[PDB]
């Protein structure tokens, strides 16, 4: 697998794992940690969306 | 006019599902507890399950008893059981075993699933909800007895119920996936076909499941939603949004509990000037809430500062969901609970 | 990073200071306090405090009647105040436009292109507020060096900053259609197609100009106001993230209505001390979340604060952080007077 | 003009007029009125969006 896909998988998975972890934290009892995680998810989401577009364009016909 | 209480819901017998939610510092859980308790007291012949998916997991503190994933009777009641569950954890554990049970073939099937499922919102929330239900059934069949109504203390963040819109879009992409697989030739249809059929099947099961849920959550006699809030612009705003959202899903929402009301005019002693200042704000919005939701049951609950803990105090406090709290007569009941703390 | 706004208050470089916050936070008192603290620290400079909150309570806050026209703050030489309604303002400009089928088609044309893109109104509106400030200066003869903006608590006043690129794509969209007109049509229409292009380019221009300013952290910063309660804090994180996505400088957070019950000589209130417990839980949380912000912790003074005399007394704590132990006397005088 | 367009204009205008009126009302000092108006705008928005699609489809080539 090319490094591009290797990384897309990795992130997509990092993101998933983070989401389920964050869903187990109480936003109110842990406002700071919770918020930080939300930021990292929004960030990973943008990176993922790029890697996707890049992979899709690079495989088009 | 519409009674400023939940007596109707508390005495109802048609309801199987009662969802309780509100965002952000509102007495949601206590409210859930009080509704459950009152329902059980008023319907000794039926069996209630109060379930909480709030990560704070403070059913246990509310009752002063350790609740877990296994349903368990509230101590001092024969028809109220509580259980606390983390749906994401549950779903995670489901997928760990699905993975264990199946390397290229499984990667492709995994990937194919991802490309159809990943983008769509609410999938994980539907799967999650389904696991909770399976769990409740296993609890029932294990305990040999079933629950008549579940009362759902929802998490204060996220969208528990936004997967009710899923079946429509699942149907769409089932045909997309169809159009593509219909173009596989005899050879590829041989090496892949079984996987393709499993994928289709997987999706149809989810659609059907969701549809099966949706028919229930959509029956106003079968399920309803109680919003919890406090009398402050930000909360009131979030409360309207939540109502609007719920309505978009064709869910029944008829009740609002407004908590933490000071009622400062009606108690000189427990209220310093700062409190009276605050009560004025709270009172301002109460007048608004009144003209804004006239056909709603909007139930005005008194701030019981400190924290309500124990079947006894919960019960003492929960009575006010049933018979509107009057800050004059009913005052001594509150400042009794408070002072104990 | 200092728990006060002293750098901002002594800043010579800023022309634009936005102050905003959703839902019950003492946004306006905080606006006033800032305006004043700068007016004191920089008497060699002229400050405009303008407000678009339809509550229009600059007048109640100061105890003096303000309106569309600037008016000097009673007791100051370098602080003026206006309350304006930007929708109302824009309404009036458009009704003028009308009076001055041809117009129907062009109106139609515009709508089709424009009534659908988010922020066009917001920008038109902001423009008219700029222009109205200018007419106040040219009449008076002086100018303002800093405006402090008390923003309306609902809506996205600054989302029009993404407009310029959009307006560009559609200038072309429109250009590739007007091309396909022939001589006969380009004769009856051309003049007004030229006008449609005109207005659109002007808007883009203006907005791009605004952008260059708003995006200069030296020239313009945004102070968020909030209270220590999950919903406001969450609303406040949202606000920051948005602002950042506009390349706008957001660096300060005022946290209002803290009870500091511990340092209290009344101690009379279990309810208050109870509230304070929550306030402090989140307060810790803020501490480890916005570590590179000036996060300024302000005390709750019960009831309202009005009069330049009181506003000023209260406003000092944006400059030198309020220590509940020592500084208590100041709050408990203010409170006892109301 | 056909009744469909006549109505699209009318609504689009009603909506605009309502928006500017609501922008002059204080959400906090008038929470109820303000909220009601928000509801009517969201509603008008959906009606408007339909009339549009209906007008567009009915004029396509
Ligand atoms: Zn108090």
């Amino acid at each position: 697998m090319n490094e591009l896909s290797k990384k897309y998988l990795a992130k997509v998975k990092e993101r998933h794992e983070l989401k389920e972890f964050n869903n187990s934290i109480s936003a109110q009892d842990n406002y700071a940690k919770w918020t930080k995680n939300n930021r990292k998810l929004d960030s990973l989401d943008k990176e993922i969306n790029n890697l996707k577009d890049e992979i899709q364009s690079e495989n088009h016909h | 006019t519409v009674e400023p209480n939940l007596h109707s819901l508390i005495t109802s017998t048609t309801h199987k599902w009662i969802f309780v939610g509100g965002k952000g510092g509102v007495g949601k859980t206590t409210s859930s507890c009080s509704i459950a308790i009152q329902m059980a007291l008023s319907q000794p012949n039926k069996q209630f399950l109060l379930i909480s998916t709030d990560p704070a997991h403070n059913l246990s503190d509310a009752f002063g008893e350790k609740f877990g994933k296994d349903a368990r009777k509230v101590t001092g009641m024969n028809n109220l059981s509580c259980m606390e569950i983390d749906p994401s954890a549950a779903l995670k554990d489901m997928n760990d075993m699905a993975v264990s049970r199946a390397d290229l073939g499984s990667l492709l099937q995994g990937g194919a699933l991802a490309d159809l499922t990943g983008s769509i919102p609410g999938i994980d929330e539907a799967l999650s909800f389904m696991e909770v239900m399976k769990h409740i059934k296993r609890q029932e069949q294990g305990e040999g007895e079933t629950f008549d109504t579940v009362i759902f203390d929802t998490a204060p963040t996220g969208h528990t119920l936004r997967f009710l819109q899923l079946p429509n879009t699942l149907s769409k992409l089932l045909e997309k996936f169809g159009e593509i697989t219909n173009k596989l030739g005899p050879m590829l249809n041989s090496f892949m076909g079984a996987g393709n059929v499993d994928i289709s099947g997987k999706l149809n099961e989810l659609k059907a499941n969701v549809e099966t849920i949706r028919q229930q959550f959509t029956d106003p006699d079968l399920t309803t939603f109680v919003c919890v809030c406090i009398s402050e612009f930000l909360s009131l705003y979030e409360t309207e949004r939540l109502i609007q959202e719920l309505i978009s899903y064709d869910m029944d929402v008829n009740s609002i509990i407004v908590n933490q009301l000071l009622f400062a005019e009606n108690d000189q002693e427990h209220n310093c000037k700062r409190c009276q200042a605050r009560w004025k704000m709270q009172k301002k919005y109460l007048d608004q809430i009144d003209e804004l939701y006239e056909d709603f049951h909007v139930v005005k609950m008194p701030l019981c500062a400190g924290e309500i803990r124990g079947l006894n105090n919960l019960t003492k406090f929960s009575q006010f969901l049933n018979k509107e709290y009057n800050p004059i007569t009913d005052g001594k009941v509150i400042y009794e609970l408070e002072d104990k703390e």
